[PDB]
Formats: structure tokens, sequence, C-alpha cells
């Protein structure tokens, strides 16, 4: 079974350094391109950085550049992260997420535990209205988002993403590219929308739904998370 | 200094380079459209008929402009002899290599590149160092549409000595290639017909020939001005390298007989165009 | 031995069937051709901005 | 004995009541509809990547994904559109002549020379393709394999059978025997209830899935039939054979309707496709480049010509927007 | 002008493009030899000979060159359906037993197979290693049945080694395209341990043609 489990982490000083790592067991390492994903202890999830598929090509997010360093080793199948320097900011947990691409694939499907960091004390902007609705199991429900940038590119694609996030758990991929649904979720979740207005229309609503509801954009880098609906009862 | 047309020799290395502007035009045409350049051979034929092709037009605008315009003739007819003497060069060093191979190198044409875009820079550099050391404002016309190589009696001679020495190691590199391929090529099964031998002989002893003749530049080397201030024109050795590139396209046709793709293509095209044309 | 039995008996199985007139055959191509050809991208070129190619 | 009298009674019996049916030709009614004119069709992409030959191929449903088996020993999933390589599949038989993409898209198969039918898993977990399921019980080579869902596949061998397969299971629920030559190609209806099956003794012989009898059986050409393609309508069938004829059957008629031939080629046709709205017929030949019939009228109202070898696989899109020819220089070229 | 995951599609294909050259330049460097005979000639023995259903693929090693043999005989089709397939091996190893100049003759069905794949539409440049089996056998039944009873033109004694040159002789001139191919004949036994070494001393000038092929010269 795929397994992403990450080591590293804990009370550091600040302005030392750490290293994270992600020992994958289960699938084909050496394909998958690998993302570093934050989580605040309170807010919600931005993107940290992204390796490509041997190596290739390096990412990072701008608040973070130039004292992170993402790596991999392929025959020992993990993912380092190398941070240096710490501030009051990088206090959080760090998921460890795959991704693959080409024509047709779900990027972002499976995400690790991830690891608790505790220190010592013209992007495109992803709205989403923080409308934590409370629900009754059983009825429908309708979660928007909103972009300050056409995420319909020229090819036809819509670069966004639905991520659940249960109590206690890493995220989910729910709906990759606005129409598509993953694969193992059920099929009363839809995603649909135009141009910089998207919603995520849910029937039916049983239980493990409750959670936070996360929408990414992977138009361009970086990648921007919504600020998260926190779906209750 | 006194001349000599001869409007005989005038016509004739006119009618010499028209037309070996057309079959070189019709040979680069038909590597790159109907030959496609699937084969090695089309990349080192090629760079051939490239490397004559940019020696006969300078030749061409040598004869024809009156002016002269001897520093870009003489520079690109240079660039057009030695670039041709080295594909020469690798082509006969990569038929030894192929001699002594072991395994199946089933590669297609990816270091010929290397080789050919090296000899190309490295030749570029020293006719740069050239332009740089004698200098961009010579005025070395020794006479209308005769040009010598440098003004400096001096550093002429030692231009023309140095021309001449990379002549002559190269020739000598010919005759131990062909030699070493002609003696491999017996101690096997195949290589003991008559065609393998004769091809090789035949394209070894013309490079050998031609660039023994084009290294006795250094023989006169009492710092004489035998070869480049003397005008003359009262022999036929001013009107010598008509015959000079056409014994390069037979070089290059005896190339390109002994190779069977290229063969079977020109075989097919006078047929499909003798009909229809 | 037994093999002529099953090839005549897979001939008889194929000698009685229905046979419909080549007319009526040609006619119902004709006809198909002629009611899809409108929805051909290969018989009549559509425009640049139609074709991903 | 007396049996082959009786044997060729009823073959007389049959060609009198196909010849009593024949009250007009195709020609005559075709008469009276214009001509698709001159058809001018150039090389869009131009997918490269192969090492060896390419010996199959076989479009997607959404008719942008391509797969293109090939004898160096690998399957290539490309993107069409923009001639990525999706996937790259290393085979363990590097001499394959069959390929087959799954409707649903999930699966893909290939077979040749080692008579084994492999079952590849395209959408999977743990990343990379993997090896679902390989089929043996074929004798001979493996000529043609096309999928009926995801778990039943048809097989045409080189030992005078084809078999219908069930790749959970992993066996043969039927098989077709009837063939007195090697099988060498299929083509499943569009409601995939029957198949056609051209085979090495110039017949083809329209099957039936579900009950595993020979339907009808075709004569007409002369040499082993290469490549055969249900029209569109699936009432009719087009047949290439060694002597460079192409043959329009038909199935309510049990009669060939039309031969397209022509006195200029005289090279077998290794592939066959019709277009989508079944006005043209695409064929692959021996002499290096692919010709366009009009299906109706039968003259060469076009030629694709652009490769160097022998045309070995081609295919029409399922909405009918290009065609892919791979061939013998290791190239797939889309025309459009 | 591409999106941000087509750039990472191209990176993908570039990198599976990478590795289609790497096993193609990888497998390129292997010599694929086709074995054919007649039934019972001697090809069962010289996979033995030399240290080791469709397509029957032998692996080999001997002196830094990796050998791939293609035994064809469980493929029980038509051979004009396949044989192209196998246009663009090194060489084929031909086996002839030396003993069936009697069998039923039996010498002249392996001498129609000689001519049906030496002048073959696809190869026509493939040269034929070829093995002729069993000497030690042959020599022991020339003694009794004369070698005429097989050849009727043959005028010439009933020495072993004078008929073994004359079948060899016999064999050698069936391909026409004397200049194209080339024929490297063998007398191979049961007790030889050299079988082998004749395969490497004959397959490495097939490989010093073709890379002399590669280089312009034919
Ligand atoms: C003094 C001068 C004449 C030196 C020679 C320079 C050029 C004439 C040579 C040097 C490198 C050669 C190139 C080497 C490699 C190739 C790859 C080849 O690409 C292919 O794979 C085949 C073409 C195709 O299938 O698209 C196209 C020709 C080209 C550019 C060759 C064209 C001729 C070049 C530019």
């Amino acid at each position: 079974d795929v397994q992403l489990v990450e080591s590293g982490g804990g009370l550091v000083q600040p302005g030392g350094s750490r290293k994270l790592s992600c020992s994958a067991s289960g699938f084909a390492f050496s394909s998958f391109g690998m993302h570093w994903v934050r989580q605040a202890p309170e807010k919600g999830l931005e993107w940290v950085a992204y390796i490509s598929s041997g190596s290739g090509t390096i990412y990072y997010a701008d608040t973070v550049k130039g004292r992170f360093t993402i790596s991999r080793d392929d025959p020992k199948n993990t993912l380092f992260l190398q941070m240096t320097s710490l501030r009051s900011e990088d206090t959080a947990m760090y998921y460890c997420v795959r991704s693959i691409y080409y024509y047709g694939s779900s990027p972002f499907d499976f995400w690790g535990q991830g690891t608790t960091l505790t220190v010592s004390s013209s992007d495109i902007v992803m709205t989403q209205a923080t409308s934590s609705v409370p629900v009754t199991p059983g009825e429908s429900v309708s979660i928007s988002c909103r972009s300050s940038k056409s995420l319909l590119h020229s090819n036809g694609n819509t670069y966004l993403y639905w991520f659940l996030q249960r109590p206690g758990q890493s995220p989910q991929l729910l709906i990759y590219r606005m129409s598509n649904l993953a694969s193992g979720v059920p099929d009363r979740f839809s995603g649909s929308g135009s141009g910089t207005a998207f919603t995520l229309t849910i029937s039916r609503l049983e239980a493990e739904d409750v959670g936070v509801y996360y929408c990414m954009q992977h138009l361009e880098y970086p990648l921007t998370f919504g600020a998260g609906t926190k779906l209750e009862l | 200094c006194t001349k000599s047309y001869s409007a005989f020799l005038s016509g004739m290395t006119s009618l010499l380079l028209v037309l070996l502007i057309l079959l070189t035009l019709a040979g680069i045409l038909f590597i790159i459209f109907v030959r496609k350049l699937v084969h090695r051979m089309d990349v080192w034929l090629i760079a051939l008929l490239i490397e004559l092709l940019l020696w006969v037009l300078g030749k061409m605008i040598q004869e024809f402009s009156s002016t002269g315009l001897c520093l870009l003739t003489q520079n690109m007819m240079f660039l057009g002899l030695m670039c041709s003497v080295w594909t020469h060069l690798g082509m006969a060093l990569e038929k030894t290599l192929a001699l002594f191979s072991r395994t199946p190198k089933r590669t297609s044409h990816r270091n010929v590149c290397l080789y050919l875009m090296g000899v190309f820079c490295l030749v570029l550099l020293l006719i740069i160092i050239l332009l740089i050391t004698m200098g961009p404002d010579a005025n070395l016309n020794r006479g209308p549409n005769m040009c010598r190589e440098g003004p400096t009696k001096g550093m002429h001679t030692a231009v023309q000595g140095l021309k001449a020495g990379c002549y002559l190691l190269a020739a000598v590199l010919i005759v131990l290639l062909t030699v070493i391929i002609i003696w491999k090529l017996l101690r096997t099964k195949f290589g003991r017909k008559p065609r393998l031998i004769c091809n090789v002989t035949f394209t070894g002893l013309i490079c050998a020939f031609s660039w023994f003749m084009l290294s006795l530049p250094l023989l006169f080397l009492g710092e004489a001005g035998s070869l480049g201030f003397d005008c003359t024109e009262s022999l036929v050795a001013r009107y010598y390298p008509g015959p000079a590139a056409c014994l390069a396209l037979l070089l290059i046709i005896l190339y390109a007989w002994s190779f069977s793709h290229f063969m079977d293509s020109l075989k097919n095209q006078v047929t499909v165009t003798a009909r229809y044309f | 031995i037994a093999q002529a039995r099953k090839l005549v008996e897979q001939l008889k199985m194929e000698a009685n069937i229905d046979r419909i007139k080549v007319s009526k055959a040609a006619a119902d191509l004709m006809a198909y051709c002629e009611a899809h050809a409108k929805e051909d991208p290969l018989l009549t070129p559509v425009p640049a901005s139609e074709n991903p190619f | 004995d007396q049996l082959r009298q009786e044997a060729e009674q009823l073959k007389n019996q049959i060609r009198d009541a196909r010849k009593a049916c024949a009250d007009a030709t195709l020609s005559q009614i075709t008469n009276n509809i214009d001509p698709v004119g001159r058809i001018q069709m150039r090389t869009r992409r131009t997918l490269r990547g192969h090492l060896a030959k390419i010996y199959a191929m076989h479009w997607g449903t959404d008719s942008r994904l391509l797969v293109s088996a090939s004898q160096d020993g690998k399957l290539i999933i490309w993107d069409s559109y923009t001639t990525n390589k999706v996937h790259a599949i290393p085979l363990r038989s590097s001499w394959v002549m069959t390929c087959a993409y799954a409707p649903s898209g999930n699966y893909v198969a290939c077979g040749g020379l080692d008579n084994i039918c492999s079952i590849y898993n395209l959408k999977t977990r743990e990343g990379n393709v993997r090896v679902s399921r390989e089929l043996a019980g074929h004798t001979g080579y493996l000529s043609c394999c096309r999928f009926l869902d995801d778990n039943q596949i048809v097989t045409s061998s080189g030992d005078t059978t084809c078999a219908l397969w069930d790749i959970e299971t992993g066996q043969q629920t039927t098989t077709f025997t009837g063939h007195t030559g090697d099988v060498m190609s299929l083509s499943l209806a569009p409601d995939t209830r029957l198949f056609v099956s051209g085979a090495c003794d110039a017949s083809a012989k329209l099957w039936d899935v579900r009950e595993g009898m020979c339907r009808q059986t075709f004569t007409g050409h002369e040499s082993d039939i290469n490549a055969i393609c249900f029209f569109p309508n699936g009432n009719a069938f087009a047949t290439g054979s060694d002597d460079a004829t192409c043959r329009l059957f038909d199935l309510r008629a049990d009669q060939e309707l039309m031969t397209y031939s022509h006195d200029n080629i005289i090279c077998g046709i290794t592939s066959v496709s019709f277009s989508k709205s079944g006005r043209l017929l695409l064929a692959g030949y021996d002499d290096f480049n692919c010709n366009v019939w009009d299906a109706l009228k039968a003259d060469r109202a076009g030629v694709l010509a652009g490769h160097d070898n022998r045309v070995s696989c081609l295919g029409v899109t399922d909405d009918g927007m290009a065609v892919a020819t791979g061939s013998w220089d290791s190239f797939l070229k889309i025309w459009n | 002008t591409l999106s941000a995951e087509d750039k990472a599609a191209v990176e993908r294909s570039k990198m599976i493009d990478r590795n289609l050259r790497e096993d193609g330049e990888k497998a390129a460097r292997e010599v694929k030899l086709l074995l054919l005979g007649a039934g019972e000639s001697g090809k069962s023995t010289i996979v033995k000979q030399m240290k080791i259903t469709g397509i029957v693929e032998t692996h080999f090693t001997f002196k830094d060159l990796h050998f791939k043999m293609f035994d064809v005989g469980g493929q029980r089709s038509e051979r004009k359906k396949w044989i192209h397939c196998f246009e663009g091996v090194t060489a084929i190893i031909f086996c002839v037993a030396l003993s069936d100049y009697d069998l039923v003759n039996r010498m002249h069905e392996s001498m129609k197979l000689f001519d049906s794949i030496c002048n073959n539409k696809w190869f026509t440049d493939t040269s034929i290693i070829l093995f002729l089996n069993k000497k030690d056998l042959f020599e022991e039944k020339i003694k009794k049945s004369p070698l005429t009873i097989c050849y009727p033109e043959y005028a010439g004694s009933n020495t072993y080694e004078e008929a073994a040159a004359y079948i060899q002789c016999q064999f050698e001139d069936l391909n026409k395209r004397k200049d194209t191919k080339e024929i490297y004949t063998h007398f191979t036994c049961a007790t030889d341990t050299k079988n082998v070494q004749f395969v490497f001393d004959a397959v490495t000038d097939v490989i010093i043609k073709n890379n002399l092929k590669d280089c312009g010269l034919f």
C-alpha cells in the first residue's frame, strides 16, 4: 500500500537548521513529482516547495526561498527538505505530497502524515470567504471559491483542485482540475464553475464530510490555497 | 607589375565555376530533400559539398569583382579548403576506428557534429587570430583579382608556411590512415574484395596528392616572394584552381559512389525525373 | 473421417439465410454516407480554429 | 468420400443464391454521386521515439491518446495533440505484431510471436504500468487483438483460430475455428455483437461473439488477406490482401460489392481503415505510401506519401478528426 | 506559453524519451543470431554445444559480446508471415546434418531451405554461418554407401575429405548474391568445444562489416 512517512521535527531554536525527510514506501517514487506543503496550527495550507521527477525542475515559495532546499534520493526513495535559519513563521505541520503529471493524471492525490516543527518564539489570490457553515447530515451543501485570475487556460483545462481535511487527518483530493472526481471518492461530490467562480456541491452529506475544504490553483507557481471552509454539524 | 588576362582560360574558369555552383547546389538539395540526412555519410557529404561551395563562391567573387575583396575571398577560400581537408581526415579516421571495433556501435550521427562544429570553430578561431595579427586593413592586392596572404613579405611567408605545414601534416596523416585501413581490411574475409580496396586507395591517394601539391610553398622557404609578390600571370599557374575544385568534386563523387543508399536514390530519381521531365 | 461432415454441416448452416438485394444494400450505403457527410472532418476540411492539429 | 460432392453441391447452391440477389452493381448506382475531389492531407504531428519498425497502433476512444507497438520491445502511449509520450511500457517479448487500446482507457494489450496476449493496466495506483494478465492458449503467433470490455478480448492467431477470452479468469470462453490458413486480422462491429476475421486462405469469415459459430463466409481475393475493417454502419466491411486489391463486401447480401484496384499498384495492402462517415477508404500499402479511395465510386481520391519504408499500421480516430499512419521507418504521422 | 502542468508533462516526455534512447543504445550492442535448419539436423545439439512455444530466445556471452539466439523451430505456421521480423539480424546460423545424404534425399530438402532463406527478399545482405553437423558419423557411413546416390554429377572419389569438400562447395554456390553477403562454413561434431569460437570469429567480421557500412563504405 502507498505510504509517505515523514520524519524530523520537534522543538527547534530560532535561527538553527533542520531537515525533514519523507520515506516513500509502496509506489514507484522515481516517476512522481514531490511537493512540500505547510499548514499553520490555526490557519490553513500554504505551498512550500516542489521538486520534479528526476530533480530537473525545482520551485520554492517566495516566502521561503533561499534558506530552504528540497532534494530527493531515488534509489533510497526518500525526500528531504533542508531548512536553514528558522523564523517564527515556520512553526507548522509539514506534509509530503506526491503528484504525477501527464495527460489525464490526478496530481496531489496522496498526502503524507505530516510532521510538526515548533520553533521557539503578482501571485493569484484564492478567496473562499471562510464560510464555516453548519449542516445536518442527509441534505445538500455547496462551497464556493473565487480567484483573482482566470484559471481556464488556452488548452481547455481549469486548474482548480479541491481538498478535504478531516479532523485529525491529512488532506485528500476530491476534485482535480475543476470537474474531474478523484479515485476512491464517492460520486456525490461535484465540482463546477466558470472562470474565477467555482463551487463544490455535496448531495446527501453523510458522515466523514465534516472538516475543512480547500481550493487550490495549479495554473502557475506559486500554488495558492484557499483560506478554508470548515463544514460541521 | 605586368600581367596577362588570357580570355580563353578566363572563360574556362568561369564555365567551370558556374558548373561547380550548380552541381553542388543540386547535391546539397538532393541530400536535404530526397535523402533526408538519415545516414552519417549524408552528414559527411553535406559537409563536403558546403565546404566546396564556400570555396567556389569565394573564388567566383574574387574573379568577378574587379575591386578584389581579397580579405573576404582569401579568408573564405582558406576556410573552405581547410574544412574540406579536415572533413576528409575525419572520414578516413572514422573508417579506421570502424575497422578496429569489436561491438556493433549502432549509433547515429551525433559524434560527427562534435567533429564538424569543432573543425569549423577552430578554423574560424585561426582566421580570427590572423585578422587580429595582420589587421583588418592590409591592402594585399598584388594584382587585379590576385591576392597574396598579407602585404608584409615576412608575414606572408610566415602564414604561407603555416598553411603548407598544416596541409603536409594532413597529407602524411591521410597516407598513414589509408595504409592502416588497407592492412586491417586485408586481414578480414569480407574485405578481400577488390572494390573495397580500390575505393579506399583512390580516395587516399587523391587526398595525398592534392595536399602534397599544396605544401610545396614549404620548399620555397628562403624568404622569397616566389608565391605572393611576383605577379607574373604569364604562367597557367594563375588559372589552376578550377581543375582543383573539379578534383575535389571527383573526390566527393568517389565518396558517394561507394555508398549504395545514395546510389539507389540517384538511380531511382533519374528514372522518375527523366519521364515527367 | 468426421471433418467433412462438419464442413457440409457448416455449409448447410450458411446456405439457409436471408440475402437482400444488392440495390438495397447499395442504397443503404449511399444513404449512410450522404446522411453523415456534414460531420466528417477528413472529407470536408474544417477551418483551422476547429482543427486541434 | 461422397461428402465432397455434397460440399460442392452446397457451394454451387450458395453461389447461385448470392448470384441471384445481385440486382445491380455499386458503380452504376453510385454514378449519381458527386466525387469527393482531390483530398489533400498534410502531416500535422510526427511522433518520433521508436527505434525499430512499428508493427501496430490503436487510437483511443477520446481520439487524443494513441498506442503504438514496435519491434524494439516498446509500447508507447502518445498524446497526439502535443506529441508527448504519456507512457512507455517495456515488453518481455520483443516480437510484437499487434496492440490494442481498451475502449474505457484503463487497459492496453499486445501480442506477437510468443503466442501470448499480455494485458497491461494503465490507470493504476503505485505509478507505473504493470502487467495485469498474460493470456496464453494459442499455438501460433498473434496477428490481432481487440478489446470488447475491460474483461473481454478477442484474439486471432496464426494457428487458424480466433478466441474470445475473459481477462479475470484467464482462459478462452469461446474458440472460433473454421479457417484453413493463418488468421491475419480482425474487426469488431460497432455494436460488438459480431466480428469479421480475414485469414491466409483468402476467406473472410463473419463470426458471432455470443454463439461461437461462423455466421457467414466470404471469398473473392486471390491471395492471403492482411487487413480487414468494418464499415461505420456495421453492415459492410472492406478487406486488403497481398494481390494489391481492396474489396468491399456486405453482410446482409453475402457478397462482394466493389473492388478497389489500380494497375499501377503491384504490392499488397498492410492495413485498412474507413473514414467516420464511411465515404473514404484509407489503405496502407507496401510501396511506402497510403492511398485514399472514394469508397462508393472506387478511385484514388488521394495519396498520403510521407513514409520512407513500408506503411504497416493505420487508424482513423473515433471522431474522424485525423489519421495516424505508423510505418517501418519507426515514425507515426498524424495526417489531417 | 505552456501551463504549470504542461511543462511537467513535457518534462516527463523528455525523461522517458531519454530512457528509450538509453535502452535502445544498450540493446543495439547485442548480436542477434537466427537459428535455422531442418528437423533433426543439429540445432538442438548446437544450443547445448555453446553452453546454452513461439520464439525460443537463448542469451549467452563470449568474450565481452552478448548474443541472442532465436530458435524458430516451434513456430509451425506460415514462414512468409513472420520472417521479416528477423530482417536485420546479425547472422543466420543454418544447421545441416552431413549424415542426410541417404535419408528419406534429405540433403536436398536442406538445400532447398538454404536456397529459400539465402536468396530471400529480407536477407539480401545477412551473412550466414553454415554448420555442417556430425562429420565423425558421416565418415563412418561413407565407407559403405557412396556419395553418388545423392549427387549424380559427382565425378569424384569416396574419400571423406573429398566428399565433405564437395558438399560444402555444393552449398556455398546457392547464393546468387556472391558480393553482398558471405557464408562461413564449418565442420562440427559432438567433441569440439570450439564451435562457439567459430561463431565469435565469424560474427566479428559481420560486426566490422556493419560498422563499415555505417561509415559509408559498403
Ligand atoms: C565550413 C562549414 C561548411 C562546416 C560545416 C557546418 C555545417 C555544414 C554542418 C555542421 C553540423 C551539421 C549538422 C549536424 C547534425 C544535423 C542533424 C540533422 O537532424 C536530423 O536528425 C535529420 C533531419 C530530420 O530528420 O529532421 C539535421 C542536419 C544537421 C543539423 C547537420 C547539418 C549540417 C551541419 C550544420
